[PDB]
DNA sequence: GGAAGATCGAAAAAAGCACACGCTGACCCGCGTGG
DNA sequence: CCACGCGGGCGGTAGCGTGCTTTTTTCGATCTTCC
RNA sequence: UCUAUAUGUCAGCGUGU
């Protein structure tokens, strides 16, 4: 009978197992989530999961080998406890299909309105109060001078959060 | 202390890094992601 | 008459393998991702 | 085509290994000895 | 002696033993 695994992917890697994965007719599970990110400094909408480089594969073993699995392209190992991999109970897949979170992520840390650090250029090793990138790939912040802050436009990938 | 475990240099533009700092780096990269999947509260098998 | 200890050969794991000097090369993350 | 920033066994839809000696620990199988 | 010149390992060797 199908069975629960839990799958560890390698690094950016979790799209190409998964279309490798349902190329070979196996269902799997994973926790996904559209948000803003920041992508270098180009604050767009785009889609990451949680808990990323895990898989849920329902797959029997007879049908398809473990082995098999294990040599999918995209695919890092199986997550094991002892010799034998470890099986995913029916409980922790059903509440994972109701398991729905709005959090942020470390790569989106900053969010409108917060302390950024810029270490480049003429204003490198400052802290300002970073609002809105402008645009996709110009970002302004509240540039602080020897006598107040003024808002102006600087290169994205030059500024860092604290 | 980081003079024990130094970052020399490779006269080539490049750094030569000793095991122990690639240790370190795991370590912390492990108990960030650690961190991170607590405080997203994470089923048992992931935490696990 | 079944448990306890016991023991005994066999399998698995750990630690070691001299000193000093001189020379050469060959690195000292790669890759999906992003702009 | 110029950075870049995190998992890492590698790569693959599996298997890679493969010429020492001594010491220590533990285990399965038996045994044997009894209360 | 912080006055110049201020790295590591792996592999291949060679020398004295």
């Amino acid at each position: 009978m199908q069975s629960w695994y839990l799958l560890y992917c390698k690094r950016g890697q979790l799209q190409r197992a998964q279309e490798h994965l349902e190329r070979q007719a196996v269902n799997c599970l994973a926790p996904m989530i559209t948000l803003e990110k920041i992508v270098r400094g180009k604050r767009t909408a785009v889609s990451e999961p949680l808990f990323p480089n895990y898989l849920f594969v329902e797959f029997d073993p007879e049908v398809i080998h473990t082995t098999t699995i294990n040599a999918t392209r995209g695919v890092s190992h199986f997550v094991r406890f002892g010799a034998s991999p470890a099986i995913v109970p029916s409980a922790v897949i059903h509440q994972l299909s109701v398991y729905k979170p709005k959090d942020i992520v470390d790569p989106a840390t900053p969010y409108p309105g917060d302390k950024v650090i810029i270490t480049e250029g003429a204003f490198e090793g400052f802290q300002a109060i970073f609002t809105e990138p402008d645009g996709e790939a110009r970002s302004m912040l509240l540039l602080n001078l020897i006598n107040k802050e003024i808002k102006h436009s600087v290169k994205n990938t030059e500024f860092r959060k604290l | 202390p980081p003079d024990l475990r130094p970052l020399v240099p490779l006269d080539g533009g490049r750094f030569a890094t000793s095991d122990l700092n690639d240790l370190y780096r795991r370590v912390i990269n492990r108990n960030n992601r650690l961190k991170r999947l607590l405080d997203l509260a994470a089923p048992d098998i992931i935490v696990r």
